[PDB]
């Protein structure tokens, strides 16, 4: 089923740049694939995967990542497809959300990591545009977000206005083995501004 | 499954009947809570003299364990205009001060802000000397008395001047090229400008400052911190109340 | 042509919530248009349309195992300033008012794997003596029964029952404005498995809404911490 | 008959800016008729209908000389605070407020003799680590190639780009709302003569005027000089 | 632009009676629907729908024996101030006001056996020297034969009669607007009965209600205890 994050994305250009906008396409700003890790039966509720879009992973995002790479602003949503590979044995729940200006990553800025939400955190998280992953009865999270940020666009290397938290919320029990937790990442109606120098 | 009532198949729920309105959820409206004043800050007056520095209103990163700090941290972004009620409290003999004159000066998001004395007022041999941007002029100087006044305070209104088209109160990114541990959730002009508090009192007493928000936009909600901690395991938490078994 | 004022006693006052602004001092200030998605105007809605996990013994879920029955594997008492209600975004926000109304919705989440299956029967307790302690005495109230394995998922509403037409938010020794009962859940059976050796115990999340009714008034500020 | 009033607590104070009057002590003064040209209403009006020379090195212009190529012949930051942009009207107006928004138009005229030929490259370098330092690094970004000799003066508009709806206009350190880039122009081949003895260089006035977009708001008092 | 006014000299100061209300600091509450038998909205309503027992020597009733005669049996003078008014709803309220006007409506009720009987003379004497000491006497006067065993409850009717439109409600020292006479009650005949010996007396109840005209006006604080 398909969640949108607060609303709909648009391909609105920003209404604060008034030099040319560059439109990307589908066939420029693809669709990427990573692995986030695996979730293993070690590890306890309020662990969670922080995924921040993209930041640390826009070096693997091909040709977005270098049309990106050679602008200043960039403005666009993202089509995420959040999986677990377990078999129908094994027992738990995840709760995917997609977050808007998330914070706490103690300045590992704009790094996909792990850390341990705060209770509150994860009793709460699904006050934001989310989706719960229950092992009894699906494999699959699918979120689509709209371009969020305080102004109009912004800059990807300053600020990444979405980030995709993957929590535990029921430990993985049954089979020994672990669930690997996958991500396809796909850039929506990305626009791009001001053309940067040549690298010499 | 089967849905309603009374025969205790699997799956079935009995009858509820919701119940009527009464108070229409007034009290929940985000701009309705947010335009009262709120004993925010508290702060000491500069004196007239030397060079001060001004203080930014910004009453979004919040801990105090008041309703206004969480509650403003409910959002994501946010955006309001701004009331300011200003008092003064004497820490020391009122009879300190036979005349007290306090300059207040509101500066708008982005003003520049360096200040020394600069503006002589002369008078019988002895002068008075007050900060180059304390004078009143292009943005708002507020002038009261302490002696005498019957409250001793000062208010007035001032809308939303920064240049975000909304105020990131959280922020995943940072405000200036460079990365430093500082600049961290941050963004540049994320308030509602500045004040300069400046007086011959500045010892003798303090201010305290409240401010209001009238018409209130909340942008998406965020998990809202408990307040208080867990009592055991299948209790309730027992507070003093007007209520209460006497 | 001077106009007769009589000045009111309570004249040179602060009076914290006055219904009136203060006087502008830098007019003319057009804002940019903000667009940005998700504003929200009513903390209500918020708690209504999302729900929050609520904390049996710090975590958010119960668990069933192969060994079971009588005994609540659930038990809270309805009031907001129950233990189970903590961490949640409806427990939260009421701590700004003085009074709630109306029902909260409760739904259970079964995460035992696909080969487990358990039944439960969820009851709702009015205020009495002392609470029951098997499910053959609870059984009498008002109940739902719950088999897995027909719908992983289920939703409870606790009914709000009362004389009065708000209770209150911030409880204390038992009052009948303070307590509206409890919200228990039993093992109906205990849990079953394909291999009790692979899944001994399934775990139930339990999350919490603001029901259709619900309602929070009367604003109210921070008192010391407890 | 007397009206209750109550008196607020900022009543006796003095707030420079109220938007209302005094009262009059000295009516019914009818004023000659003030025909006389040139009327202004606006200030931002005669920022974008006039243009002031900019301050290359304390002079109106930067020279081309028949040894010239890569390195960049006149280089401002983005920002009114820039040093280029000190004696203009634009700038100096600006002081007088805190934001802006919108474009500055430059226009280069070149004041070489007839005899005289170069070609200039112009281009608005966006925020980054450090500046072109040649003009094929600069040339990826957005430019225009000025042939003198086709038109002796050429108009250049730097943009606004920034995810903020005004950028300050006192800058500091280094900040998302203080720079917007680099404005730099290069020559694209030396001065060419017809003599070498006669004319050896030619100069370049540079004028800036308010682009047809740009605003100016927030009127703030001046801080002390430096 | 700042309105001329001028303070009048009773500027502070409290007046607690105001026509006006104070300023509000908690607003939009709306209240719950108060549904509730039996509200009243004036008291004067109450003090005429319903009757209260007099205190008669401490009880709510005078007795006829079957020696009986001449001497008044029960006898009050016409002063809301009067003892065997007392206890009354009539009088109790009345104690709120300064001022009353109107008639009150008096009715008694035989309450000895059916097998009992006697005949009553009720009249109301106006202001004189000195009130009647036999029936004989106070005959001459407005009054009414009840005849129990006729009906077994009577009510009378104790006029106003006076030149000022209202009278007051805390007599004194008899002036003209203090008492309106005396309300007194006779035994026709003493009590017979079927047997003395079982049946030897009877009680009257005494009721007074508002008449239909009655009225009370000028609200009073209420003065030291006596």
């Amino acid at each position: 089923g398909t969640t949108y994050c607060y609303s709909k994305p648009d391909g609105r250009p920003p209404s604060t740049v008034s030099d040319p906008v560059t439109r990307l396409g589908p066939t420029l700003s693809r669709h990427y694939t990573f692995k986030v890790g695996e979730w293993p039966h070690s590890q306890s509720h309020g662990h969670a995967w922080i995924c921040p879009l993209p930041s640390d992973k826009l070096k693997k995002m091909g040709s977005f990542h270098e049309v990106v790479k050679a602008h200043h602003l960039v403005k666009n949503g993202w089509d995420v497809v959040v999986q677990v590979n377990a078999s129908f044995a094994h027992s738990g729940a995840l709760c995917v959300a997609a977050v808007p200006e998330y914070e706490h990553t103690h300045e590992k800025a704009l790094k996909w990591s792990e850390l341990e939400e705060p209770a509150y955190t994860y009793q709460q998280l699904s006050v934001f545009p989310h989706q719960l992953l229950n092992l009894r009865t699906n494999s699959s999270v699918h979120l689509v977000m709209p371009y969020i940020g305080p102004g109009p666009t912004t800059n990807l290397t300053l600020h990444n206005p979405w980030t995709i938290v993957i929590l535990i919320l029921s430990e993985l029990t049954g089979p020994g083995q672990t669930v690997p937790v996958t991500m396809s990442v796909a850039p929506i109606d990305a626009m791009v501004n001001g053309p940067l120098p040549n690298p010499e | 499954v089967t849905n309603v009532g009374e025969d205790g198949e699997p799956g079935e729920t009995e009858p509820r009947h919701a119940l009527s309105p009464v108070d229409m959820h007034v009290h929940t409206d985000v701009s309705f809570l947010l335009d009262r004043f709120f004993d925010v800050e508290t702060l000491e007056l500069s004196n007239l003299t030397g060079s001060p520095a001004t203080h930014v209103l910004d009453p979004f990163g919040s801990t105090a364990q008041l309703a206004w700090a969480r509650l403003l941290n409910t959002c994501t972004y946010f955006f309001s205009d701004l009331e300011l009620s200003i008092q003064f409290k004497f820490t020391t003999t009122p009879s300190s001060v036979g005349e007290g004159f306090v300059w207040v000066k509101w500066f708008p998001v982005g003003a520049p802000t360096k200040t020394t004395d600069a503006w002589q007022l002369e008078g019988g041999g002895n002068s008075v000397r007050i900060q180059q941007l304390a004078v009143a002029g292009m943005s708002p100087t507020v002038v009261f008395k302490i002696a005498g006044s019957r409250s001793q305070a000062c208010g007035f209104s001032v809308p939303y001047t920064s240049m975000w088209r909304v105020v990131p109160v959280f922020y995943n990114g940072w405000g200036a090229p460079t990365k430093e541990k500082a600049t961290y959730n941050w963004l540049p002009g994320a308030h509602f400008g500045s004040i300069l508090l400046t007086s011959d009192a500045h010892d003798k007493g303090g201010c305290y400052l409240r401010y209001r928000f009238p018409r209130a936009n909340m942008y998406c909600p965020r998990p809202i911190p408990p307040a208080f901690t867990r009592p055991a395991d299948k209790t309730r938490h027992k507070f003093p109340t007007n209520i209460n078994k006497q | 042509a001077p106009i007769r004022v009589v000045s009111v006693p309570e004249s040179d006052s602060f009076m914290s919530s006055v219904p009136d602004n203060s006087t502008p001092l830098y007019p003319k200030v057009v804002v940019p248009p903000r667009q940005v998605p998700g504003r929200f105007t009513n903390f209500i809605d918020v708690a209504k349309q999302t729900y929050s996990f609520c904390s049996i013994s710090g975590k958010p879920y119960f668990e069933v195992t192969n060994t079971s029955g009588d005994e609540p594997l659930f038990q809270m008492d309805v009031s907001l300033s129950a233990a189970e209600l903590h961490g949640t975004y409806v427990a939260s926000l009421s701590s700004f008012f003085a009074q709630y109304r109306g029902s909260l919705n409760f739904n259970f989440i079964f995460t035992g794997a696909a080969a487990t299956k358990a039944k439960f029967l969820v009851a709702f307790v009015p205020p009495h003596s002392a609470a029951p302690k098997t499910r053959d005495e609870a059984m009498a109230c008002i109940h739902a029964v719950w088999d897995v394995g027909l719908n992983s998922a289920f939703s409870f509403n606790v009914p709000y029952s009362s004389p009065a037409d708000f209770m209150a938010v911030y409880s204390a020794e038992a009052t009948v404005v303070n307590v509206s009962g409890w919200l228990q859940v039993y093992a109906l059976t205990a849990l079953t498995s394909t291999d009790i050796a692979v899944n001994s115990k399934g775990r139930v999340l339990v999350a919490v809404s603001a029901g259709p009714d619900f309602s929070l008034r009367h604003p109210v500020d921070l008192p010391d911490k407890q």
